[PDB]
């Protein structure tokens, strides 16, 4: 499996050791990892499909044209991103009067899109391609915590496309996250967003960190030692959000929140040192000690 | 043209009678044997596959045989010589392309006994040269009666 | 109270047609399918605490009530798609919700962050660009110091402030080429 | 200054009602088809699809019920087996593919007819006219 | 003889000729071989119009006639009969489309929607002249007719029938009739009991004269035509002697194993050994083998001896001239919608569930309880349109009955303990016939029943308590309201019951977009079917209430006995024949048709193909897959066909 | 004398209404309503058509689906909130119709040029002549009374006489051609 | 001898059930006390007369009359306007297909016109009705269009020669119609 990674912006830019974390993790379970040269904000459907629709598209179907011409699919290990990416590519699919909209504007950049790349989630891409089996195998330190999952709205929705099951009641992130040796505990309104998404985070702020905190109360009176999410989008909402909900409503949870790329990682002996788990806004440590 | 056939036909112009044709299709002259319950086919087969039995219907046995679109009066010497009929006398008064005809005849019956379950595109795909199948003799009369370039 | 001539008649169409080709004709024209049951508002999880009402702002699209282009409401939607998922119309709820988005932005209803976020991806080609924090940080990590994005590429920044340009996406934001900048 | 000739066979039970069911509904398509009626999709046969190709067909269409719909029960399962011969049958003549379309559309699909209408006459559009009866005019 | 043509361009007011330039479509038709009078008007099918046509063809002597205007399905019978009227043969007439297909889908596009309707009246003109005349074939009506479903309507069927002096059968797949409304309690809007109007239906039809039931059987094979059907029925075994049976059920009391009853929708449970409810008809026990034992205890305390495991299904073979399907319909299954938690929450219940629940003769001796504390649930929620009016589980229809039932069972809850706080949550209350918006007035008025305009968005059990909580907005106030309940009936809708596949491929029969059994046609022709012979009585036909199932099966019992009365019918010439002369038994055709129509035939020495002109339905399959060309389908033949192709292009000259 | 290009219907009048005498439901105003919409539309597009109702009753096959092919394919507007009353401009002719949207807490006051009142269906005006020359009774709706609604729908407790179509309640078409062969049936 | 206690008891006083208990007791006992002097009758055999009367033109009455036709029952329908067809003649097109109405009932009307088990009196109303099921004698009276239906063309060249305008009934009072008239074109 040869896949061209899309990395964002936020996982390169400020959480890298997602970065780190994906990339060791992947090439253990057997997956090439292409760079994409040159590839952009995705773009944020939040704030660009909010403003221009047809920004959106063109410059989401400009990022695919830098897969399509390596011969090579797209996967990502951000819900954002692959909503967009996913989006746009299945819209470039559907819609032939939006396609050719794109191409003649990508046109004047010397680039086409001809409808060849799928864009994949990391999560989605283990539990299909992969087999959940293969990441039990290469456990070197099993993690015997309670993980409170969080699979984000863009990884499952619209079902309608993504075709990846039922979004009401999932089992694909919590089987991956107990093939580590963890369990993932039943709370209260567990498939309810984050908070972050849509712009929200940045234009209503104590809108989003009242959805985050509902949240992470839920987590913990199920028991949860941690968070887990699929997105750099959630992982800043629950972890930097944790700061804000501090400074503005008084509460203090100290709640450790990895992404899904970074808690594989522990399972598979990675030093806590490449997983940058220091720049996090919450100290990750208390979690260190139960592990 | 069978010289028997050359021969009503001329000598009834000389007598002055209009000539007539046999109307019929091949099997009616051929002797080999049909199911009553009717034609159905469950493979198709070139004619260098398997062994054809000498007295059951070519057709039925899988061969593509031009019989049952072929006008009769030439005796059906190719099915009882053991080679399927290839259609040479062209078709009946009341069929125009003969070859359209066949193509009609033979996807009806193929896997008419499995019919809402054989998979459809199994019959083009046993066929390698189908111009060649059904248009031997008959394509410059054909509906189609070229090949556009 | 509400008279005719605050209503705008062709509200609903507009939505449609700044909707058309992209997210599509068909999925925005859902807007017209939708039958007032509030399902959506029932499962919006920003309307358990705010006084958003998914509901009403379809309703008040089909109304023709303008005022919802200038509300702080269209953008408490979080594109969750909880509702898309459960409308027993059909009803594209959370691409409907963008569309508006776009016609309030044209209409200079756009959060300074945002605009900001947009300014970003226009200027370094990322809504979050990397700092000197990055490179010190993805050195002790064994990562590339700088990663292979548009960031750190003069040609694939080139080719979007191309595309910018033609979709008339900084005229949207108000942003000024020469003095590298947002107006207000 | 030029428009598609399209011929089109429609089953008088499902398709020809869906024809009907788009006119009742306003639904505009381009007005390239001409729709012969037949009582049922089993009465198509290749011969009649590649007598309208020799009268100049640009693009032909042919409609029945869904299947397992049929009003004869069975008739469209004899064409759908004849049908996928005549795709390749008309590649051997030099006829693309694609000027041949068959569609299960039922009485209630006007919207449906409409769009295959649409998405057709477009289809046969960007070919250009067929070149068969300027051939066989030399 | 030579075609002399008379060619009609309709205007429909401007619908045609508001579009399409019906003078010009006149003078080109002039233009064509044969064509002796053409003239515009603006109403064909008025008397004017069809005066007009019967008078050009005496006076100009025309054999056949072209009509350009609307469908033949609407106007085809028509102007068939004009034709005839004025001694034409009904099939020299020929109707071009060029309304529905043309004014109406190219409105603007007039220059090209004119030259459309030209080509489509050529090639009307160049099929017209290869035309025949036809006879339309006479046949008898066996004096006896079938009923498929012994629910209200199927019973109110026979017994119409029955009544009316023709031998009826009756054909119920359960050991009982009465149907669904055999499980309700009350009905709407009365509000007497079900069995007050149904028992004495099933009383009444086991013991008629001309009615012969056969219970606990089924359909299995049907061949033939209108007036001329051969049916087969499995009499499926009971393992008990019905004659010798008494229904005491001495013998339910010593059986040593346990079944569930699906008379009560899994609630209840029986013995396999059983009659579905106290008031079954015929009142006879039935053993279910899928959990019988063989202990012979049953038969230890019989004294009959009507007990019998030796018994076999047997086949009886009927001849029946008409056949009515009123096979009823199934509750929708509300598992698909996850977010109410039905199957997976123990008080979130149907309200056919209810149904069983709240009834006296129920396994709960008419007494409602949550099915996981086993207590009477003090508030109670209703949820309307469940699996109906939803795109999301394929069912966009409404099911008519669903609001009327939930406010039925509210007043009846209220009656039994009036303490109980009941909310139903509705988009619309649909109360639209005799007494229901009365009703809908009564049950908040009167009996305090409570509406909250609101589609539910999901329903939270309690895992603790067993408690449920209904998220849903209050749209008349704008605000989201989570009030808890101790019990949620989910008002599911109706679709087509099990074996509704089974029984469309035994008489061949069309669905509706809703997956119901179509009507020939839905204005005028309500129970009648596109199959002639077969007509549709009930909720089978589409999801409707007791009333209107009622009169539907005295509709589809005056529909059946037309053709009973009569004893004869025409069926349509439009049938496939074989030229003895240019067929030499290919056997093609054969096994193209789905009816055996066409047989191998020695005549003369010679095989020939032969086909049973009363077989035939007129399809034309095996005309098109005849490689001679010997068989035909009369008003459909290749060379007609071929004219009408040629005609798109260029004038058949 | 001029086209109106605003067009308002006023569901449920002379109907569901104690004040009129008229309790009952008239069964088919929903739907003709909707219908004359779309045909409306159909010679006109570019005509605004707002219905005022309190419920949509589309209850038989096809009916749902009409009625949300009115809203999504033809652009009716429907308004949950009965109006409270009509005020005409004398200078215009125009009419302003006064009701809550009761689905947003506000009142409205849109103006029209036509308004359409979907009047429900009471017995006809010999119905009295009839009823003593046949002596059969009525129901609360003063239609005619069949002998019961469930157990014999067209019937009359007069022998002999029986009751076909809207003269026995308020239904459409296919609804009155059953009840007439119904009626065939059991005379 | 019948009791009724549910409609004149149980379901009038369900919030007096001791005085419903007893109420119900003493209707047994007026049961009772007429039942004890009740006397064995014999039923009333009567021949049916083998005819049907259909009150009424419009497509409820007009579907009876061709299915009691259909089934070879002489038949009677008595149409009170001048022709049949009733309100679905007055409608433009039906829900909720759309269909033309008058274009689809037409072919009912003429065939109900046409048929030879069914006596069509138009322009006539049953003015009285006698006896019992089966032996009912019925008077109907043909009014009087004084136009000889013979002699008639049906052209309409009197209508302009007429000084009195009167409420076309048919059009609901939008247009006037003259003294001699035809309600609508296809009548
Ligand atoms: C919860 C609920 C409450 C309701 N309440 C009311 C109410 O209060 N008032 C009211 O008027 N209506 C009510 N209805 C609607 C009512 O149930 C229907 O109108 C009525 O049952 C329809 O009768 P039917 O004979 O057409 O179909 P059914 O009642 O379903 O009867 C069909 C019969 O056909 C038989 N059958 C099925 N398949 C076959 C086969 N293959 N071969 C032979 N026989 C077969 C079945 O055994 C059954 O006996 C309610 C419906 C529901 C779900
Ligand atoms: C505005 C409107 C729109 C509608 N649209 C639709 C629609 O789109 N689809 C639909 O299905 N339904 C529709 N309906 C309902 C439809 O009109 C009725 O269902 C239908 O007319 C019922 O036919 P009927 O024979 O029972 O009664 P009618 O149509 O009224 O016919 C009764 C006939 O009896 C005659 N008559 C009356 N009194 C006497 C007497 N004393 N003696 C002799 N004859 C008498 C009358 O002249 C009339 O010819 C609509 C109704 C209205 C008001
Ligand atoms: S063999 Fe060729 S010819 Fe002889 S029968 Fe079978 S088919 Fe007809
Ligand atoms: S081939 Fe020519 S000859 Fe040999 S059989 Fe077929 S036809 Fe008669
Ligand atoms: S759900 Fe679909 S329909 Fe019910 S409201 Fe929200 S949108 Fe309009
Ligand atoms: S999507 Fe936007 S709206 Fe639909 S629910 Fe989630 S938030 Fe409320
Ligand atoms: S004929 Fe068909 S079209 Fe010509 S008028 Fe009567 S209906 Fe309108
Ligand atoms: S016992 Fe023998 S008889 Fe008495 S019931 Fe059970 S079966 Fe019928
Ligand atoms: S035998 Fe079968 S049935 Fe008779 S009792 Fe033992 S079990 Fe119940
Ligand atoms: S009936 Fe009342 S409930 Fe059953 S569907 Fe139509 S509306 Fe929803
Ligand atoms: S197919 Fe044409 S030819 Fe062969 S038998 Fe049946 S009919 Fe005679
Ligand atoms: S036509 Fe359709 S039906 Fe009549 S015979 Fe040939 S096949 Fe059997
Ligand atoms: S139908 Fe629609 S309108 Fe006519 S009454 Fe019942 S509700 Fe009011
Ligand atoms: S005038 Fe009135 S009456 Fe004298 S004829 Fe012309 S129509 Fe008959
Ligand atoms: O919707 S946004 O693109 O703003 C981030 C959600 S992952
Ligand atoms: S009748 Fe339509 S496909 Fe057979
Ligand atoms: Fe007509």
């Amino acid at each position: 499996m040869k896949y061209a990674f899309f990395l964002g912006c936020i996982m390169p830019n400020r959480y890298a050791g997602v970065e780190a974390a994906t990339r060791t993790v992947m090439e253990k379970l057997g997956v090439e990892l292409v760079d994409m040269t040159g590839a952009s904000c995705c773009p944020a459907p939040g704030v660009f499909g909010s403003f221009d629709q047809k920004t959106w598209l063109t410059l989401a179907a400009r990022n695919l044209c830098i897969a399509e011409e390596m011969g090579v699919d797209i996967v990502t290990v951000c819900n954002g991103c692959y909503g967009s990416l996913f989006e746009a590519a299945h819209l470039l699919h559907d819609n032939k009067e939006a396609l050719n909209f794109v191409n003649e504007k990508l046109d004047k950049v010397g680039k086409e899109y001809k409808g060849n790349v799928k864009v994949r989630h990391f999560a989605e891409l283990i539990y299909n391609d992969i087999g959940v089996d293969k990441i039990a195998e290469k456990v070197e330190r099993p993690l015997n915590i309670n993980v409170g999952v969080h699979y984000g709205c863009h990884f499952l929705k619209p079902t309608d496309v993504k075709h990846l099951g039922s979004a009401e009641r999932p089992v694909m992130l919590d089987e991956i996250v107990e093939a580590t040796g963890a369990k993932s505990v039943p709370y209260a309104d567990k498939m309810m967003c984050c908070g972050a998404g849509g712009g929200v985070r940045a234009r209503e702020l104590e809108l989003s960190l009242d959805m985050t905190n509902e949240k992470i109360e839920n987590m913990i009176k199920a028991g949860a030692d941690c968070t887990v999410n699929v997105c750099p989008f959630c992982h800043l909402q629950f972890d930097r959000g944790q700061i804000e909900i501090k400074e503005k409503f008084g509460k203090e949870y100290n709640f450790p929140v990895l992404h899904l790329s970074q808690l594989l990682g522990l399972a598979m002996g990675m030093d806590p040192k490449d997983l940058a788990l220091s720049v996090h806004q919450i100290s990750v440590d208390p979690l260190l000690k139960k592990i | 043209p069978n010289p028997e056939m050359i021969a009503e036909v001329v000598k009834a112009l000389l007598e002055g009678k209009e000539p007539e044709l046999p109307k019929k299709n091949l099997c009616e002259e051929c002797a080999r044997k049909k199911s009553e319950e009717g034609v159905a086919i469950e493979t198709i087969k070139r004619n260098y596959e398997g062994n054809p039995d000498p007295e059951k219907c070519l057709l039925e046995q899988g061969y593509i045989c031009l019989g049952i679109a072929t006008r009769e009066g030439c005796g059906a010497p190719c099915p009882s010589s053991g080679v399927p009929c290839s259609g040479c006398s062209g078709p009946t008064d009341a069929v125009v392309d003969q070859g359209a005809k066949m193509i009609s005849a033979l996807c009806s019956d193929f896997g008419i006994d499995n019919d809402r379950d054989v998979d459809p595109m199994i019959l083009p795909k046993s066929i390698k040269d189908k111009i060649g199948s059904f248009y031997k003799f008959t394509l410059p009369s054909a509906f189609v009666p070229i090949r556009l370039k | 109270m509400i008279y005719s001539s605050d209503l705008n008649k062709n509200l609903a169409s507009q939505i449609i047609e700044a909707g058309t080709p992209i997210p599509g004709d068909d999925v925005v024209s859902s807007l017209k399918a939708c039958y007032q049951c509030g399902t959506c508002t029932g499962s919006c999880p920003s309307g358990r605490r705010t006084s958003y009402r998914t509901r009403k702002v379809i309703r008040k699209a089909l109304l023709g009530m303008d005022d919802v282009l200038d509300s702080d409401d269209i953008w408490k939607c979080t594109t969750c798609y909880t509702c898309y998922e459960r409308c027993p119309r059909d009803v594209k709820v959370t691409e409907i919700i963008k569309t508006i988005r776009n016609l309030a932005a044209q209409k200079g209803n756009m959060a300074k962050a945002h605009k900001m976020t947009a300014m970003y991806v226009l200027k370094y080609g990322h809504a979050v660009p990397a700092n000197k924090n990055t490179a010190e940080l993805r050195k002790s990590i064994g990562l590339s110091e700088k990663a292979p994005i548009a960031q750190f590429s003069e040609k694939d920044l080139n080719e979007m402030n191309t595309l910018i340009k033609e979709l008339g996406f900084d005229e949207l934001i108000g942003f000024d080429w020469e003095k590298g900048a947002l107006k207000e | 200054e030029w428009e598609p000739k399209i011929i089109g066979f429609c089953c008088n039970w499902c398709t020809y009602g869906g024809a009907d069911t788009a006119g009742v509904g306003r639904m505009q398509y381009p007005p390239s088809i001409r729709i012969i009626r037949v009582m049922c999709s089993g009465r198509i046969e290749p011969s009649l699809i590649l007598k309208a190709f020799k009268e100049g067909a640009d693009g032909v269409f042919v409609g029945g019920c869904h299947l397992g719909d049929c009003h004869y029960d069975s008739g469209n399962y004899k064409w759908q087996r004849r049908v996928m011969m005549l795709y390749e049958l008309l590649e051997e003549l030099g006829i693309e593919k694609e000027r041949l379309n068959h569609e299960w559309i039922s009485a209630s699909e006007g919207e449906k007819f409409q769009n295959t209408m649409k998405d057709f006459y477009n289809k046969i559009e960007a070919l250009g006219p067929c070149k068969l009866k300027e051939e066989l005019d030399k | 003889e030579e075609p002399r043509i008379g060619v009609y361009v309709c205007h429909c007011g401007v619908n045609i000729g508001g579009t399409v330039d019906c003078p010009d479509v006149t003078e080109f038709a002039k233009t064509l071989k044969n064509v002796v009078v053409a003239r515009d008007y603006k109403y064909m099918c008025a008397d004017p119009g069809q005066e007009m046509i019967k008078k050009d063809i005496k006076e100009h002597n025309l054999n056949r006639v072209v009509v350009a205007a609307c469908s033949p399905r609407l106007h085809e019978p028509t102007f068939r009969r004009c034709v005839a009227e004025a001694g034409l043969n009904p099939f020299l007439f020929e109707f071009a489309n060029i309304r529905e297909h043309c004014s109406w889908v190219h409105m603007h596009e007039k220059e090209k929607a004119t030259e459309k309707a030209k080509d489509l009246v050529r090639m009307a003109v160049a099929k017209a002249r290869l035309l025949e005349p036809l006879e339309f074939i006479k046949v008898g009506v066996t004096q006896r007719a079938l009923v498929i479903g012994g629910g209200v309507a199927g019973i109110q069927t026979a017994l119409d029938l029955g009544d009316m002096g023709f031998e009826t059968i009756l054909v119920e797949k359960t050991p009982s009739v009465g149907g669904r409304m055999a499980q309700l309690d009350k009905t709407f809007p009365t509000n007497d009991c079900s069995i007050c109007i149904l028992a004495p239906k099933m009383v009444d039809v086991a013991k008629h004269p001309n009615v012969k039931l056969y219970a606990y059987s089924e359909v299995v094979d049907v061949q033939g035509y209108v007036g001329n059907f051969k049916v087969k029925i499995m009499k499926k075994a009971r393992y008990i002697d019905e004659t010798k049976c008494t229904g005491c059920g001495q013998c339910s009391e010593v059986c040593p194993i346990d079944v569930p009853n699906e008379f009560d929708m899994g609630i209840g449970m029986r013995k396999a050994i059983y009659k579905p409810f106290p008031q079954a008809v015929p009142a006879k026990y039935t053993i279910d083998k899928e959990h019988c034992i063989e202990c012979g205890l049953c038969a230890k305390v019989c004294g009959p001896n009507a007990i019998d495991f030796d018994q076999e299904p047997e086949i009886i073979e009927a001849e029946v001239g008409t056949i009515i399907c009123a096979i009823g319909y199934d509750a929708f299954d509300p598992t698909v919608r996850e977010e109410y938690g039905y199957g997976v929450y123990d008080n979130v219940v149907t309200a056919l569930e209810l149904e069983r629940m709240i009834n006296a003769s129920g396994p709960t001796g008419g007494k409602v309880i949550r099915l996981s504390d086993g207590q009477k649930p003090k508030r109670i929620a209703f949820i309307q349109c469940v699996g109906s009016r939803d795109a999301k589980v394929g069912n966009k229809y409404c099911s008519n009955v669903c609001c009327m039932y939930a406010m039925k069972n509210s007043q009846l809850i209220k009656e039994k303990s009036p303490d109980t706080e009941i909310d139903i949550y509705y988009m619309d209350i649909r109360a639209f016939s005799k007494g229901y918006e009365e009703f809908y007035e009564r049950s908040a008025k009167q009996y305090g029943i409570k509406f909250m305009r609101g589609r539910p968005s999901q329903v939270i059990e309690d895992p603790e308590t067993g408690n449920l909580v209904v998220r849903a907005e209050d749209t008349l106030l704008g605000e989201i309201l989570e009030k808890e309940y101790d019990l949620v009936v989910l008002s599911v809708g109706m679709v087509p019951t099990k074996s509704a596949d089974e029984v469309q491929k035994i008489l061949g029969i069309s669905r509706t977009p809703d997956q119901f059994f179509m009507e020939a046609h839905p204005k005028l022709r309500p129970v009648d079917t596109a199959t002639d012979g077969v007509y549709l009585a009930g909720a089978c036909q589409g999801p409707k209430d007791i009333p209107a199932s009622v009169a539907q099966g005295s509709a589809a019992a005056s529909r059946a006995a037309i053709p009973l009365a009569k004893g004869e019918v025409e069926v349509e010439p439009i049938i496939a024949s074989v030229d003895a002369e240019i067929c030499g038994g290919c056997g093609v055709c054969v096994k193209q048709c789905p009816y055996g129509a066409p047989r191998l035939v020695e005549k003369d020495g010679k095989v020939v193909a032969e086909v049973i002109s009363a077989l035939c339905k007129g399809c034309g399959t095996c005309p098109a897959g005849c490689p001679s060309g010997a068989l035909e389908q009369d008003h459909f033949k290749t060379i007609q066909l071929f004219k009408q192709i040629e005609g798109m292009f260029r004038d058949t000259a």
